[PDB]
RNA sequence: UGGGAUUAUGACUGAACGCCUCUAAGUCAGAAUCCCGCCCAGGCGGAACGAUACGGCAGCGCCGCGGAGCCUCGGUUGGCCUCGGAUAGCCGGUCCCCCGCGGGGUCCGGUGCGGAGUGCCCUUCGUCCUGGGAAACGGGGCGCGGCCGGAGAGGCGGCCGCCCCCUCGCCCGUCACGCACGCCGUUCGUGGGGAACCUGGCGCUAAACCAUUCGUAGACGACCUGCUU
RNA sequence: CGCUGCGGGAUGAACCGAACGCCGGGUUAAGGCGCCCGAUGCCGACGCUCAUCAGACCCCAGAAAAGGUGUUGGUUGAUA
């Protein structure tokens, strides 16, 4: 129905895009996260999280690992969504928004 | 089909339009005048199959119909053979079709006799200035005339 | 232009000869909540019909073979698919006119919808027979959204019970105006008395 | 064959008050209430007398088994008036 | 300033079942569901219209694209008001389920 | 739950056959789907005819399950059905059914330019008693 | 590794047949079977989000518009909506009570081969001048502002305050409007759909594949990975 | 039949209709008229029948003895 990134990605996180990172600009949420130092992003993102309080029933999120505390030769992470288990819709956004990032 | 009858043309230029009959003529073709003031269609002649009659009719008996109207009169005039036979040419004398006064005339000394009696029914108008149509559910051998 | 047409007590075969027909003939058709549908016979009779096509599959690679639809609204294309030449082209092209669902989307909670009386249980059996519905079937044969179907239906007819209380209002309105200023009208209503309207 | 009518009566003491709407009973009386539907039948109830003394059921035009049915129904209405009335009983022992 | 036609359907061609006599049509009108109402719609003339991709002639106007086949209606193909009719060069079989229209022209009403 | 029932002097209405739009009695009951039939003031003979043809009135006279019809002709011109029966709401249906599709083209145009002007004067009302509820919801 | 409907079977109430009866109507328990689950793959099957090409020439997006030309066909006012019953329903009053001005019920009044009728309803399609009479302030110059839902697949519309502008519906009086001389594809959705030519502002600056490397992978293709920081 | 096509029988050597130059109009036979598929979209008539394997048109492509307070008709003999 509708989802939403951070304001900070870190590039372990983008080089899941970007097949070649080498000869790449890494031009990526770099126009998505001008909405959060902004005014009008903070009514636009905000009136977003109302609808999904109200408009839907499943809640998930998205993470990722920290590549750099290992190892292997790979730098890349690995994301994937988890599902939130818990009372009602409103709490798993609260416990959610304050836990992003 | 009688004198006075009101009858929808439906083939040609001035078509789907109510007119006014007068007589039929000695060639099987009738005369129409749906009243130039209102419907802009003069004096014509018109072929009886090609129009329908309506069970909306007035009385017309009182009126001078002059003698000089004929299939003679209402004749077309065209096709001269005095060209040069060789250009861009061939529909090139004036191209173009213009009123004599006669016409008027007629026209004028007919609908002044014609029209008073119209007036005498009301809202009879409006159905000579109107047009005829189908639309949604309406078929028309339901619909009597 | 287009033609939309509520299931719910209709049965099933009679519903389906009629659509065709129209398809054919250029007619572009809707129907909607399919899972009202009723079926001549006790369920008992009806389950085991569609059981026993459950057990029609090729041997030796059924990944292949009939596919056996499960919901309301792809039987009753399964069923009209019987009755024309789906084989052909213009067979192909009338199945393209037909749209099925189950339950009402929003394009289409909003118009009035048809009916056959020619279809219809009241008209074609006695009270005294047996008969099942469609929903119920698909259920007992793996179809798995009976129950969020349910909860939307609820949604809709909360909010027409709104529409017709406002269009109920009106009337009362459109009612009392009559009746002040029929003084006013007093002559355009005669005429039509006289050519058979409102007498 | 087909026979043109049957029809088949109740009666209802004092203390109790009983209505329909249509094919739908609703009991009342000392020891609460009931309800119950008879919507799967078609057959013609009526209630006649001074405060509903009287109940009558009755049928037009069936059958050897749609007539069966007439007195079935009334059967069941004994049992709740009984019921709401006095209250049913049953007594098990062990072996 | 409008419509001054009725509509019908091009339903498909006199036949058996195994085979066609493509040299007459069938056709089903609006509104038109009894044998005893189709004696309004006899001697009638019918017409098919087209666009195709050439420009071609128009009496009284310029050239467009539009072409036509012409028609006369002639009986009555059943208890349900269906029709039978015929044109002067037979019909192509891509216009099966599609517009005629059907003229008032001959009239005797 | 039943108001209207089949007996000896129950009229009806035939609504189709040869004697469709035309009163006429009830005298005897031949089986489960017969009846024997009359109405003299009407032009209609005894005979036979089914329960599938007619519909049944609310009126009903009184005669002996059969009679040789003078009788049942005084008991009909007793109570006055004709006049009774154009003063229902059920016959003016009829008779405006009729008068619609009697109506030609002339009269077809004067309802037109009237059924217009009925209709704006009942709009241009209604959008003033909204605002006056509207105000006076206070 | 978990459930649902039911078989064979045993029982409830209860007629026909005063009584009796697991059945005629109507109910209950019920299984190595059946269907689903968990489990494998993922459709000529959809969805949300990201970024979108200044190089020695380049090039694109949005808005607003003037002219044209190609190819593919359909069509010829519209209907913006209660739920449901059928051996019964609809409306009004809500006198009387229950659920948080709303809805539910009893009691009342009218209707019911449905006139609060799809056998239906709206909408008028000849234009123009002025010159009288009844009924009257509606709209907008891709106009001035916000409220929303919509969330089942919207691709959607709606109601109060201003800069301005105007006289349309019904009935009569007065004429004009190519009167194109009997005639076929006339008449509207249409600024249609897709490419190529196309006229000013407001905005944009990138990726994939190859070569190369790795071995959690591998017949070759494919797949996992790293390299101006 | 073989030497012989055509309408119907879903299909088909022989079954039913009917025998052939190339075309236009009308009517039929045998079969049939929910949709495939031409035609009942008759306000068709009187009854029977419910199947936890229903029935469904000569040749023809599937079934018997015996049984059943399943239901509708009838005969005979008794009793009120
Ligand atoms: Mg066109
Ligand atoms: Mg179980
Ligand atoms: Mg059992
Ligand atoms: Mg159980
Ligand atoms: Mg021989
Ligand atoms: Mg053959
Ligand atoms: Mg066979
Ligand atoms: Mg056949």
């Amino acid at each position: 129905f509708k989802t939403v990134f951070a304001e900070h990605i870190s590039d372990e996180c983008k080089r899941r895009f970007y097949k070649n990172w080498h000869k790449s600009k890494k031009k990526a949420f770099t126009k998505y996260c001008k909405k959060w130092q902004d005014d009008a992003g903070k009514r636009q993102l905000d009136k977003d999280f109302s609808s999904m309080k109200k408009y839907c029933q499943v809640i998930r999120v998205l993470a990722h690992t920290q590549m750099r505390l290992l190892p292997l030769r790979q730098k890349k992470a690995h994301l994937m969504e988890i599902q939130v288990n818990g009372g009602t819709v409103a709490e798993k956004l609260d416990w959610a928004r304050e836990r992003l990032e | 089909i009688t004198p006075g009858t009101i009858l929808i043309i439906l083939t040609g230029r001035h078509r789907g339009k109510r007119v006014v009959f007068l007589k039929q003529l000695s060639s099987g073709l009738l005369l129409v005048t749906g009243p130039l003031s209102l419907n802009r269609v003069p004096l014509r002649r018109t072929h009886q199959k090609f129009v329908i009659a309506t069970s909306t009719k007035i009385d017309i008996s009182g009126v001078k119909i002059p003698k000089h109207l004929t299939d003679a009169y209402f004749k077309k005039k065209q096709l001269r053979k005095p060209r040069h036979q060789e250009g861009e040419i061939f529909d090139t004398e004036k191209e173009k079709y213009e009123i004599t006064e006669q016409r008027k005339v007629d026209q004028k000394a007919v609908d002044s006799q014609i029209l008073p009696k119209i007036k005498a029914v009301p809202q009879l108008q409006g159905y000579l200035r109107s047009v005829f149509a189908l639309t949604n559910g309406v078929y028309p051998h339901k619909l009597v005339f | 232009q287009v033609l939309v047409l509520d299931g719910r007590g209709h049965l099933l075969g009679r519903l389906a000869a009629i659509v065709a027909k129209q398809v054919l003939l250029g007619r572009k058709v809707v129907v909607v909540r399919c899972e009202g549908i009723n079926i001549s016979g006790n369920f008992y009779r009806n389950k085991l019909k569609y059981l026993a096509f459950l057990r029609k599959r090729m041997n030796t690679n059924p990944s292949r073979g009939p596919y056996h639809f499960r919901a309301p609204s792809r039987i009753f294309w399964r069923t009209v698919r019987g009755m024309l030449p789906h084989k052909t082209k213009r067979g192909q092209a009338a199945l393209d006119r037909l749209k099925v669902f189950d339950g009402i989307p929003p394009p289409y909670d909003k118009k009035k919808r048809m009916v056959v009386p020619a279809a219809l249980k009241v008209v074609r059996l006695k009270p005294t027979r047996k008969f099942a519905y469609l929903g119920r079937l698909a259920h007992e044969v793996g179809w798995k959204y009976q129950a969020v179907t349910a909860t939307l239906e609820e949604k809709r007819k909360e909010k027409a019970k709104i529409h017709y209380r406002k269009k109920k209002q009106l009337m009362r309105l459109r009612k009392q105006a009559e009746k002040n200023v029929e003084k006013k009208i007093d002559r355009f209503t005669e005429v039509l008395k006289t050519h058979g309207f409102l007498v | 064959m087909k026979t043109i009518l049957s029809n088949q009566t109740v009666d209802i003491p004092e203390n109790v008050d009983i209505s329909l709407k249509g094919r739908t009973v609703i009991v009342k009386g000392p020891r609460g209430t009931l309800r119950r539907d008879f919507n799967h039948i078609n057959v013609e109830l009526s209630l006649l007398g001074k405060k509903k003394k009287r109940l009558r059921v009755d049928k037009w035009w069936g059958n050897r088994k749609e007539l069966a049915t007439v007195r079935t129904i009334c059967s069941h209405v004994q049992n709740m008036i009984k019921g709401v009335t006095l209250g049913f009983r049953y007594k098990m022992r062990s072996v | 300033s409008g419509r001054l036609w009725c509509k019908a359907i091009f339903a498909g061609y006199k036949r058996g079942l195994r085979n066609q006599r493509e040299h007459t049509a069938l056709l089903k009108i609006e509104g038109v569901y009894a044998r005893d109402e189709t004696e309004f719609y006899l001697g009638k003339r019918c017409a098919y219209v087209y666009k195709a991709k050439n420009n071609t002639v128009t009496p009284g106007g310029k050239p467009n694209k539009t072409r036509v086949i012409w028609g006369k209606v002639t009986r009555a193909h059943g208890n349900s008001g269906m029709v039978r009719a015929k044109f002067r060069s037979n019909l192509p079989a891509k216009a099966i389920g599609h517009r005629i229209r059907v003229m008032l022209y001959p009239s005797r009403i | 739950v039943f108001r209207r029932f089949v007996e000896v002097g129950r009229v009806a209405y035939v609504s189709f056959g040869p004697h469709a739009g035309k009163l006429v009695a009830i005298v005897d009951v031949i089986d489960q789907n017969r009846a024997l039939v009359d109405g003299p003031c009407t032009r209609v003979r005894r005979q036979a005819m089914p329960f599938k043809c007619m519909q049944l009135t609310d009126f009903i006279l009184k005669f002996p399950h059969s009679a040789r019809q003078k009788y049942v002709r005084k008991a009909w011109e007793k109570a006055d059905i004709n006049t009774k029966w154009a003063a229902t709401r059920w016959a003016k249906k009829i008779e405006a059914r009729e008068r619609k599709a009697k109506m030609t083209d002339f009269d077809r145009y004067k309802v037109m330019k009237a059924k217009k002007m009925r209709n704006r004067i009942i709009k241009n009302e209604v959008k003033k008693l909204q605002r006056a509820a509207l105000l006076k919801a206070s």
